[PDB]
């Protein structure tokens, strides 16, 4: 049990940077998609006005 | 929609404003003009050149105000007789006293010519005013279109 775990802790230490990068990328993607949604909405409104 | 304090504070950036009153007619609606007087000539010149080269805007309505030097029309002194030159052409222009033009005479015909020229001048001025008014009305109808297009381009950028 102790060895299996010593290994589990060592593995979970390795993903320090990878999970952080994934989380930052995901939050950036969510912000990008919401901004693109705003883009399409206001663009079609402007097209209708034109 | 303007106020005296609006012009007092807006032009307070260039310098101290002694008076800033919107030119208003009898009914109370704004006449579209206004008078602003500074304290120092260099401050007035700086404000004039900054407004000419820049776009000085007052309110949310994105229409800047045109700024030019103030001509001073005086009605106190008028013109006294002794300050006239009283030279030879004054006697030439004072051969006969003011009167009505006799119909069928040379004076009446030349006055007809002058009146026609003056009426044509008034018609041309009215045509220019109409052209300016229609251009401004057309420019005003597109508030939302231009603003929305600029929003589109800025935010896509």
């Amino acid at each position: 049990v102790e060895k299996n775990m010593k290994d589990a802790k060592d593995k979970l230490e390795s993903e320090m940077e990878d999970a952080y990068h994934e989380h930052q990328a995901n939050l950036l993607r969510q912000d990008l998609m919401r901004r693109q949604e705003e883009l399409r909405r206001m663009e079609e409104l402007h097209s209708q006005e034109m | 929609y303007v106020s005296n304090e609006l012009l007092e504070e807006a032009f307070s950036v260039f310098g101290q404003v002694e008076r800033a009153v919107v030119i208003v007619d009898d009914r109370g609606r704004p006449s579209g003009k206004g008078i602003v007087e500074f304290s120092g000539k260099p401050a007035a010149r700086k404000a004039l050149d900054r407004c000419s080269e820049g776009s000085f805007l007052l309110t949310t309505f994105p229409r800047p105000v045109t700024v030019e030097p103030m001509d001073q029309l005086d009605d106190e002194e008028g013109l006294p007789e002794k300050l006239v030159i009283k030279n030879q052409q004054f006697h030439k222009e004072r051969e006969q006293p003011p009167r009505f033009a006799q119909p069928g005479s040379f004076e009446y015909e030349y006055a007809m010519r002058w009146k026609a020229l003056i009426e044509m001048e008034k018609q041309q001025q009215d045509q220019v005013d109409r052209n300016i008014k229609e251009a401004r009305e057309k420019l005003e109808m597109e508030m939302e279109a231009a603003r929305h297009e600029h929003q589109v381009m800025l935010m896509r950028q």
